[PDB]
RNA sequence: GAAGGUCACGGCGAGACGAGCCGUUAUAGGUGUCAAGUGGAAGUGCAGUGAUGUAUGCAGCUGAGGCAUCCUAACAGACCCACAGACUUGAAC
RNA sequence: UCACAUCGACGGGAAGGUUUGGCACCUCGAUGUCGGCUCUUCGCCACCUGGGGCUGUAGUAUGUUCCAAGGGUUGGGCUGUUCGCCCAUUAAAGCGGUACGUGAGCUGGGUUCAGAACGUCGUGAGACAGUUCGGUCCAUAUCCGGUGUGGGCGUUAGAGCAUUGAGAGGACCUUUCCCUAGUACGAGAGGACCGGGAAGGACGCACCUCUGGUGUACCAGUUAUCGUGCCCACGGUAAACGCUGGGUAGCCAAGUGCGGAGCGGAUAACUGCUGAAAGCAUCUAAGUAGUAAGCCCACCCCAAGAUGAGUGCUCUCCUAU
RNA sequence: ACGGUCCUAAGGUAGCGAAAUUCCUUGUCGGGUAAGUUCCGACCCGCACGAAAGGCGUAACGAUCUGGGCACUGUCUCGGAGAGAGGCUCGGUGAAAUAGACAUGUCUGUGAAGAUGCGGACUACCUGCACCUGGACAGAAAGACCCUAUGAAGCUU
RNA sequence: ACAACUCUCUCUAAGGAACUCGGCAAAAUAGCCCCGUAACUUCGGGAGAAGGGGUGCCCCCUCACAAAGGGGGUCGAAGU
RNA sequence: AGGGUGAAAAGAACCCCCAUCGGGGAGUGAAAUAGAACAUGAAACCGUAAGCUCUCAAGCAGUGGGAGGGGGACCAGACCC
């Protein structure tokens, strides 16, 4: 919950092979940005029950928004945007609304960033692919191949246990990949270069916020 | 799981898919308007448009390229002569999909395809 | 990618002609051993009059593999053969000569192997 | 494999009525198209 | 016909169906082009009795990817929904 | 030397319900018998991993036994086999319950049909938990139960956004190496405690830049024959690529990234401080400190159908419309 | 190998032998394999081989049984991708076995000793669709085992 | 339409029986010509034993070897 | 296995929907709430309409108590859902 800095919204833009003057070949994700990461609302212990900052992203023609959202953004005096996401912090002040978040100035390279985002959707999938089950024999006359085998025990339990692993919808869900190196911040292009992989195909939103180690948070 | 895979199957194998698209393309070219299903129509826009595009550069090579397709010599000779006059202006998109009432004996959705 | 029951050529002149792998050593519950790793092998054939007779369980270390090991450079390296060198116990091989070609990754743990190599 | 008892009544009504509601939805959609049929469409 | 919602219409890295999300004057397709794949077309010239080679030519054919452009289809339109919010106490201009 | 480090005779007393029994209480108008595969879960009487007391504990490595069930507990040869022995490993190769878990999930090698044979018993037909070869394993899920996913309604005027966290899950695993230090210890031989670095293993989460598999979409060669009037050049067929050789996107791993962290809390065995009852002693009766992969917060995902229906921001309340 | 003594019609000759015979038993020894309750050769303690219910050998032949090798591979490590036919959705037609009544939760306790229905707790809006089979001592065939009936029927002396 | 799952199929990096009651299933072999062919044997066999080499397309020597035989060229990763 | 329109075929001219089937008016008849699938027409089973009533529930479904609501063209401390 309580995040170790203010995060920043972002967009995935494929993978690059990034070299260095050693000759270490490094795999990297190009992360682009679209109008803003503008602060919208500030929540407090005073009125709202907790400390937090809401941050929009991605500009629109202001017909595609609804009256209520138009009001909520026009109260802050802000460009039309989707994707208001919160960041619950302990720190509260110096986040007054209509203030742009300089991704360039707020990270500073070699940081190890924690990126969330919704993953690739693999539909309704079987026990094997979903829960890393094994399959039965192929020959020696086995009419079982890919299946769950037995489910439960016998008359004693007399029913199927709750959260028994079964075929279901794998993918299309949020997963924080945490601790990831920032390789380069292109001043020119406004494009962050992060080591490794990141959830979803090119297009997805990403909640880009700093390392959340247990010497940083709340004992 | 069909992620970023774009191909109109038409319920068939590759035997018969190309056989369909070919014959439909021929008949459409001949008559100029046909009635078929939505899927059989909507899939057909890659091949009619490809062949009209092929009829722009009327050369020995391109006529054989097209003539492998149509399986009716005398339609493809109608093109090459016809096309560059009555499509010279138009830059792509030579095909309109009007859409009309399900087929009786299977509630199959239905459409018209014809040259624009 | 050498595993239990894999047949492995010998790259030195300790006498053994061909091996067969029967276990990986070091890092337990390992599926298979790639270049650098030590294995256990039975000798399946040898030249007649050498010390190392047939049908003896002995250690080897894998040096040629058909399954591209990778540098940090980005360069990858296949071979056309799966072949190991018959280690003695800790240090050197039994023979005082190694054949073929072998990688730099080997020289950290096996200094004496890349000493005797022809074309590293 | 096999049913233990019959559903008998009331439950079968509940099951059938949703199926008839499928019909209802189709009726709404077909009603909507009749207005589209009247005027324009180019 | 409120706000909004649901349909329809073009779709999707979303999806068994519903659901989700984007689009409805840059959403899909087409066209133009460019990464990329494959490997040097057809036609003609020349060489050889001929199988064949060879030049025109990183060609020709693809192009599920990116980018450009309204050429085509996003037309036509439908359905649902509003009493400023029962009732009791106590602080407050 | 000394019963009580470690064993413990003759004898005595318990629990457990995994073995072999005794009984014949449910089931003969049927509840499928072993072993294997798949997938569980739970118990502790703890194989290893955490933390201890004693030692006939110099150290290393033990023995013994207390706390602890969070995690883990290999790959083969032989046998139908569970069991067992053996080979190569390893931190270790724990033992049990769940109809000796699981056949409307699978298998049919064993065992309970008919054939046939060997030994044997039988005057004979036939027989023998003696042996041998051969011998048909059903099923479209009504309900509960589960994994997913909608719709309705509810939440007190109706909505669009943002979240709070009751609650609930996933994950907290282990290996050698290096420094400490050849230090402490030890005559030598050997060789630490404590803490800090190392590259792995298994395991999970995500991705396709690299390496590739596939890629009946695409490109290339080539057999047979048919069609395009003929040569040239294409097309069809050779199941649901004729056969090969390549392969973008997608999807995949053998490929790439990431993960396991806390000087946070209360404890278990244990070690204590102060301290009587009992002028002394005593970890306890008052009080209090250290102190575990165990327990609770923290990490990560879900989550107000949390009817206890929370909280915030914002929008809307005209009429036949 | 050599003798003594009893019984009997006579006491197994050749050959073969741990075998389709071997209980004890994975006999022991050697070969084959890193490791071999199966396999090959030898031993003989033949429970209980044996001379036409033949004995022992044998080239060939076997959809014969039983061991080992080479080649070969998704059999497996350890899965992955793709094509068809289904499955899924829409329209048309439209069955079945089953069924005391069904307003048909989990835990532990209870009871014809193994409960959706009885006791105490816990959990849980109402209702579809897709998938899965642990339970309803699920369905199927008045158990084919076991035993009973002064039942039936075959076959033997 | 292009979910799981089942079937009928196609391919698969490294390994190559580690599967399993058992190589069950799949794979591999394959036509023709030439060379070559062991133990044993009832002297008929074993035997297609095993194992090797050549095959496409074009052009040539021959008062008679069913694209022969032999010689020379040419294409493909690959010629039944 | 499969009988019962009516006393009498008087078995429905004509009109409307309409290719047929069948249907509604007309006409016949004591009756067509006797129309040929025709006489009396029970139950299961399938609906349509009205009164009340379920979406924090747990239930062999009743029973004793009975909140709130509804009646029957007949004024009840009565009676019924």
């Amino acid at each position: 919950s309580v995040d170790a800095g203010i995060g920043v919204m972002g967009t995935k833009l494929g993978m690059m092979s990034f070299f260095e003057e050693d000759g270490t070949v490094v795999p990297v994700t190009v992360i682009g940005f679209k109008e803003g990461n503008i602060v919208t609302q500030v929540k407090t212990e005073s009125t709202d029950g907790y400390n937090a900052v809401q941050v929009g992203y991605e500009r629109l023609r202001d017909r595609k928004l609804t009256m209520p959202e138009r009001g909520h953004l026009n109260k802050a005096g802000v460009i039309p945007m989707r994707h208001l996401q919160e960041f619950r912090l302990v720190s509260v002040d110096d986040f007054t609304p209509s203030q742009k978040l300089l991704f360039e100035e707020l990270f500073k390279e070699g940081d190890m960033v924690d990126i969330s985002g919704t993953t690739i959707g693999k539909g309704f999938q079987g026990g094997i692919k979903r829960h890393n089950f094994k399959r039965g024999l192929m020959t020696h006359g086995s009419k079982s191949h890919r299946a769950l085998g037995s489910i439960g025990a016998g008359t004693t339990p007399g029913h199927v246990y709750k959260g028994k692993k079964m075929p279901g919808r794998m993918g299309g869900t949020k997963t924080k990949i945490r601790k990831l190196k920032i390789m380069k911040i292109d001043t020119d292009l406004r494009v962050v270069m992060i080591k490794g992989a990141v959830p979803g195909k090119p297009g997805n939103l990403l909640r880009l916020a700093p390392a959340k180690i247990v010497g940083k948070n709340i004992p | 799981m069909k992620h970023g895979r774009k191909i109109h199957r038409l319920s068939r194998p590759a035997d018969q898919r190309r056989a369909l698209l070919r014959g439909l393309t021929t008949q459409l070219l001949k008559h100029g308007r046909i009635k078929t299903t939505r899927a059989k129509a909507s899939a057909m826009r890659k091949y009619v448009d490809k062949m009209i595009t092929l009829a722009k550069e009327g050369s020995l090579h391109k006529r054989r390229q097209a003539l492998g397709f149509i399986y009716e010599k005398q339609i493809v000779h109608a093109l090459f002569a016809e096309v560059p006059e009555r499509y010279g202006d138009r830059n792509g998109g030579y095909t309109r999909i009007i859409r009309t009432l399900p087929r009786r004996g299977d509630n199959a959705p239905m459409a018209y395809i014809e040259l624009v | 990618m050498i595993q239990p029951q894999t047949h492995l050529n010998v790259a030195d002149n300790s006498g053994a002609r061909e091996l067969m792998c029967i276990r990986i050593i070091g890092a337990s519950n390992r599926r298979y051993a790639r270049i650098g790793d030590v294995i256990v092998a039975v000798i399946k054939e040898a030249i007649p009059n050498t010390p190392l007779e047939r049908s003896e369980v002995i250690r080897a270390v894998v040096v040629r593999t058909c399954k591209e090991l990778k540098r940090d450079n980005g360069m990858i390296i296949r071979y056309d053969d799966n072949a190991a060198v018959i280690i003695d116990q800790e240090g050197n091989p039994k023979g005082t000569r190694i054949f073929g070609a072998i990688a730099r990754e080997l020289r950290q743990k096996f200094a004496k192997i890349v000493s005797l190599a022809p074309e590293v | 494999a096999v049913p233990k008892k019959r559903t008998s009544i009331y439950k079968k009504r509940i099951r059938k009525n949703i199926w008839k509601k499928k019909g209802y939805w189709a009726a709404l959609k077909a009603f909507s198209l009749a207005k589209s049929l009247s005027t324009g469409n180019s």
